[PDB]
RNA sequence: CCAACUGCAGACCGUACUCAUCACCGCAUCAGGUCCCCAAGCAUAGAAUGCUCUGGUACAUAGAGAAAGGUACACUCAGGGAAGUCGGCAAAAUAGAUGCGUAAGUUCGCAAGAAGCAUUGGCUCUGAGGGCAAAAAUUGCCAACUCAGAACUGCUUACGGCGGGGAAUCCAACUGUAUAAUUAAAACAUAGGUUUGU
RNA sequence: AAUUACCGAAUCUUUGAACGCAAACGGCGCAUGGGAGAAGCUCGUGUCAUCCCCGUGCAUGCCAUAUUCUCAGUGUCGA
RNA sequence: GUGGUAAUGCGGCCAGGUAACAAAUCAAUCCUCCCACGGUGAGCUUUCUUUUCACCAUAAUCCACCUUGGGCCUUUUUACUCUCGCGUUGUUCGGAGCGGGGGCUCAAGAUUGAAAAAUGCAUUGUGAGUUCUGCGCUAAAGCAAAAACCUGGGGU
RNA sequence: GCAAAGAUCUAACGGAGAUAUACUCAACAUGCAACGUUGGAUACUGGAGCGGGGAAGGAUUUCGUGCCAACGGCACUCGUACACGAGUUGUUCGGAAACUGAGCACAACGUUAUAUCGUUUUGUUAGGAAAGUGAAGGAACUGAAAAGGGGCAACAGAGAACCUGGGAUUAUAUUCCAAAAAGAAAUUGCAUGUGGG
RNA sequence: CGGGGAAACCCAGGUGGAGGCCUGUAGCGAUGCUGACGUGCAAAUCGCUCGUAUGAUUUGGGUAUCGGAGCGAAAGACUCA
């Protein structure tokens, strides 16, 4: 019957970790991710999401280089004799 | 493992530079000389106490020899 | 409402062909020099059963007009045909039952099986179990030759077309009653996904035209024009007439 | 690992067993020839 | 009592290629151990009759 | 069961390393703002699935 | 170049534990669900069912203790025997094996375990059913069970397990499928028959 | 200075458009330059087969170019 | 390269083979259980019990070389002349070569030894079960493929 | 209300968990109930097992010492709880290196305002020039042959060179054991003799 | 293989092991009690009874087909309560 006796018939998994992004979103059997569309070269994104938008934009991270490139803009590329 | 049946060949083996050791075992019936190659451990089988205890000699001494006991 | 069974069926999906333990498809040699100017001799090596056909196949082996090797030719076999047997393909073959001849070669009156409707096609008519085809006359003129088809019409072709002399093995198929819905099922498991059949007057109006009704019964004529569209042409489509057969019964088909 | 034993220690291994803890490092069981030491090794070392 | 045996490999599923036999062993135990898959040998050609060749 | 990915069982790895209570001499900070783990995870109670 | 011999070297990842009346899914240490391998003794046709050596376990909140009324994988009841009730619902009843015997109807296959009658313990005996060696149609040695017959002597009819039967009407030919969680049917499917397009 | 603030010189693991080939594999190649080498060879040295380690280049498409690189065409000529 | 009348024994390219495949019946291997005959230890013992229980093991890898089940060779073949013969529990086989004599070969076992007692614990005979294996290989259903490997035909 | 799955009893150790008293008083009538381990006794599971091993899933629940605030719907001196410290060893076991199947879809081409669409095993891509080295020839070069691009998809199909003993752990073992390797083997790569050619 | 017959054939005894055959475990289901429970052991479970059990049979892993759509031995059934 449906319901707490089917809770116990389901085996296996549908997704997996997804190496791009690091969700729980792989789908095994068709090889893409539902989360970042990996192995597309492009992401998702979608504007009837925007709260999903801001989760994943830049500056939600690390920022190693970018933080560096903006220094030597706003010192004008400096450099010694 | 490898028997064999004559003493010639017996001598043949134990010159052999592989030889590593030869072990002696003593039993009621007979006795055993057990050559250690790399490969192979080659047995030869005597039912003569007097031919043994001259084939016992007669070894060359560069060839290590071990007497088989039981150890606790 | 919702799509029919029969447009389903269109997308392919789950109703395609059961192949796996197909050997593959069957036809004759190709059309070349050879063939066009003298003959090749080939032997039968094997007969088989394939899965999903009722006509026996043999393997023939030839040897390569241009190359050191053999080469292998899987074909639909004539009734008669044995293991050693030699089989002559060409202009300049006998006449003789699992030989291939031109059409135009073959004398008027005479049986013939694996017939190309177009030169160099490798066979497309008259290869179910049992089946043949009947020489009418030939034009040389025209260079055409006129054949009577199983279902009865009458065709004219290209004296240049081949075709093989004698009948297609296994017939007789079709007189055993089955008596068993297991039967049809091992029958239709080699072919497709087909069987069993819901009428469609069992189903709900949603699904079918049909469907519906508090008693089982179809509201109006099964008739159905040949213009209409696809979800609408069911029932009998096109139908000149109805009922049972009086008298002789008509050639089926087009004009 | 064996060539960095004999250019760290100055001795001959014969077998080098690893394996991988559960805690993410690798661990080497490594047994020395029998013309050196490990007790006289390990003192050196320091342990 | 009687004793019980378990697969010593990896494979624990009770196929054509995974055959056992029962052998017991110098220390009186009973194992198991894997028995190998056998050929047909050596035969005519398919289409001649498909004989075993002597010799 | 006995198989997993590498790159499975170094996230599992860095999971028990990170499984362990406050050390005692944090709370005596000036400012000090932490009492407890407040991530500390069971394996009965929250699944990881990975 | 080929044969033994010999010398040296044999890289990477997995390996704890669990697999369930507590380690997985069901909000939980939930009487639900979840694939594979090895499987002892006696009774017996036996992987039925009952008890037992090895291995495992005494964990499931407990103690005292004849109210009424309940639940039960618990029983029994004089005389009558469906008079109860919409309705024989529920319960009762038949029962293993062996011999004899068995109607209408029928697509000749069945109906059929039709219906029905009889026997069955214990003990002490007798007969039949074989292998191997030397009118051998004879001599010796030996194993494992089954069936049949007889005398004597008993019953309080006494574990478990195990069909009630017969005479007719309606529907569907039959095996099968099917509304997960109120409907299993006369519904669907089926072999057989017919029609249409090409 | 284990102080702070700022910035010009540096380091910068595995991936990712990810681009040598793949991938629930810390996997497998070609070319080239190195490293280490308890075998063997040789006078503790040198040299080193198999195995092992490291750096660099190697996706597709398009543009320009070749001290004027190598080719194909019953395309058009010519000798 | 070379023996045997023979089945067969021993020192680029092309064509085949192994991998490679449903049932049932009968006989089964390792192993399990039971019985018999002996050793060792323990239990019961008012009475009885030549008694009850436990144990008595041999891995892989190699030498040498009787059984029974297929395939084949040679020799006798007026073998089926007038009810022909051999054989299975069983649905059949023979001048396209049965049966008998003598052989070649394959598969599964048995036996002798090396390992191996130096180990382990503190013995070798019959019945019942048991799918390895052998008995060559319903259907209008007739039971995957490839890598890798093996042999040959030519040529050198 | 904490009632399916039959069940516990006894003595001795351990523990704060006792034999715990104001007068009177010999003891009962004034400290009850409950716990872990060991030895006995009595039962249950009954080989389709509350036996011994694996896959999916879980991820330290494994082991030793300690501890009893919360948690184990009663209890605890106990714990899959909490704290500290530890544990997983391979030429041969499973996978990959290195097969193919139902199938997938990179390149190529086409289509779409839009590639994030379609084709892509019936021997097989693409209007389609997709082969990059055998021998050679005098030591690196140079180029004949052969149609149909590059991959992935089976931890139960194909494939696969190792077995026993151990007094060898608190926890791992066909993975550990060291010169009498307890020992006995098989197999791959490259080199050195010996013999033959 | 025994008997009968002029012939076509007939009668009787064995062997063998067929079937979408029958009784019946495991398995796969779900007829009745309109039983228990119905703030449950459980957002569908428990007990006895019952259908089938060599086939159109049951089951693991992989793979293919979906929302104006998929699949359906057809109940408007099922597509993560
Ligand atoms: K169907
Ligand atoms: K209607
Ligand atoms: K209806
Ligand atoms: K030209
Ligand atoms: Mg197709
Ligand atoms: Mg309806
Ligand atoms: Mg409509
Ligand atoms: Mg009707
Ligand atoms: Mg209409
Ligand atoms: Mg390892
Ligand atoms: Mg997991
Ligand atoms: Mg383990
Ligand atoms: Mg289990
Ligand atoms: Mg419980
Ligand atoms: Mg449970
Ligand atoms: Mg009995
Ligand atoms: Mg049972
Ligand atoms: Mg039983
Ligand atoms: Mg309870
Ligand atoms: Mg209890
Ligand atoms: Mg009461
Ligand atoms: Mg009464
Ligand atoms: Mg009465
Ligand atoms: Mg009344
Ligand atoms: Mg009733
Ligand atoms: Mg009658
Ligand atoms: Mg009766
Ligand atoms: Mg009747
Ligand atoms: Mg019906
Ligand atoms: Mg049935
Ligand atoms: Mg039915
Ligand atoms: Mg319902
Ligand atoms: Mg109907
Ligand atoms: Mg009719
Ligand atoms: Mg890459
Ligand atoms: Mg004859
Ligand atoms: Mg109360
Ligand atoms: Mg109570
Ligand atoms: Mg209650
Ligand atoms: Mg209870
Ligand atoms: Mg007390
Ligand atoms: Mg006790
Ligand atoms: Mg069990
Ligand atoms: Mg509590
Ligand atoms: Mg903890
Ligand atoms: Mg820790
Ligand atoms: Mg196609
Ligand atoms: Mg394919
Ligand atoms: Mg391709
Ligand atoms: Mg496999
Ligand atoms: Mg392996
Ligand atoms: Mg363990
Ligand atoms: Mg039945
Ligand atoms: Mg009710
Ligand atoms: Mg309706
Ligand atoms: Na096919
Ligand atoms: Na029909
Ligand atoms: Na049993
Ligand atoms: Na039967
Ligand atoms: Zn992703």
């Amino acid at each position: 019957t449906k319901g707490t006796t089917s809770m116990g018939q389901r085996h296996g998994r549908t997704h997996i970790l997804c190496r791009r992004c690091g969700r729980n979103s792989y789908h095994v059997q068709w090889e893409r991710c539902a989360a970042c569309a990996y192995p597309r070269a492009s992401r998702r994104r979608y504007n009837w999401s925007v709260k999903a938008i801001k989760r994943r934009r830049t500056g939600t991270g690390r920022c190693r280089y970018l933080k560096v490139v903006n220094r030597r803009i706003a010192n004008h590329f400096k450099t010694p004799k | 493992p490898r028997e064999i049946k004559t003493l010639k060949e017996f001598l043949a083996i134990c010159s052999r530079k592989d030889a590593r050791c030869v072990k002696v075992k003593h039993n009621p019936s007979a006795t055993k000389f057990k050559v250690r190659c790399s490969r192979y451990l080659y047995t030869l089988v005597v039912n003569d106490k007097k031919k043994a205890d001259k084939i016992e000699r007669s070894i060359h001494p560069s060839v290590k020899k071990i007497a088989v006991t039981a150890r606790s | 409402g919702k799509t029919v069974l029969s447009c389903r069926k269109g997308n392919g999906s789950v109703y395609q062909v059961h192949g796996h333990k197909r050997l593959g498809p069957a036809k004759l040699r190709i059309l070349d020099y050879a063939e066009r100017h003298g003959y090749m001799r080939g032997v039968v090596k094997s007969i088989e059963h394939e899965a999903g056909r009722g006509a026996a196949l043999a393997r023939v082996e030839f040897r390569h007009p241009y190359k050191f090797r053999r080469v292998k030719e899987l074909m639909v076999a004539p009734e008669g045909m044995f293991t050693g047997q030699s089989v002559f393909c060409g202009q300049k073959a006998p006449l003789a039952i699992g030989n291939v001849l031109p059409l135009g070669q073959i004398t008027e009156g005479c049986i013939v099986c694996n017939v190309e409707a177009k030169p160099g096609d490798r066979g497309t008519l008259a290869r179910a179990s049992g089946d043949y085809c009947i020489i009418i006359s030939h034009n040389h003129e025209t260079g055409r030759t006129r054949l009577k088809l199983p279902s009865g019409q009458k065709k004219s072709v290209p004296s240049t077309s081949r075709a093989m002399i004698g009948i297609i093995s296994g017939g007789g198929r079709i007189e055993k009653p089955v008596l068993k819905a297991g039967n049809s099922f091992y029958r239709f498991r080699g072919k497709r996904n087909c069987w069993p059949k819901v009428r469609g007057v069992a189903r709900n109006p949603v699904e079918h035209p049909h469907g519906g009704g508090n008693h089982q019964h179809i509201g109006h004529p099964s008739t159905v024009s040949r213009h209409s569209p696809p979800g609408q042409k069911v029932g009998l489509i096109a139908a000149r007439r109805t009922g049972r057969i009086r008298g002789g019964k008509a050639v089926k088909g087009a004009w | 690992i064996k060539k960095a034993m004999r250019k760290l220690y100055q001795v001959k291994a014969v077998k080098v067993n690893t394996l991988i803890r559960p805690d993410g490092l690798k661990k080497a069981y490594i047994r020395l020839s029998a013309a050196h030491d490990a007790l006289d090794t390990a003192n050196k070392i320091g342990l | 009592s009687c004793p019980r045996v378990q697969y010593r490999r990896r494979m624990h599923y009770a196929t054509r290629g995974n055959r056992m036999k029962m052998v017991r062993t110098p220390g009186n135990k009973l194992v198991m151990q894997k028995r190998a898959k056998r050929s047909q040998g050596i035969h005519t050609p398919w289409v001649l009759g498909h004989k075993r060749l002597g010799g | 069961g006995r198989f997993k990915p590498l790159a499975v069982k170094k996230k599992y790895a860095k999971k028990m390393n990170q499984n362990k209570p406050v050390p005692y001499w944090i709370r005596l900070r000036t400012g000090n703002r932490i009492k407890w783990n407040e991530k500390r995870r069971h394996w009965r109670r929250t699944k990881l699935n990975y």
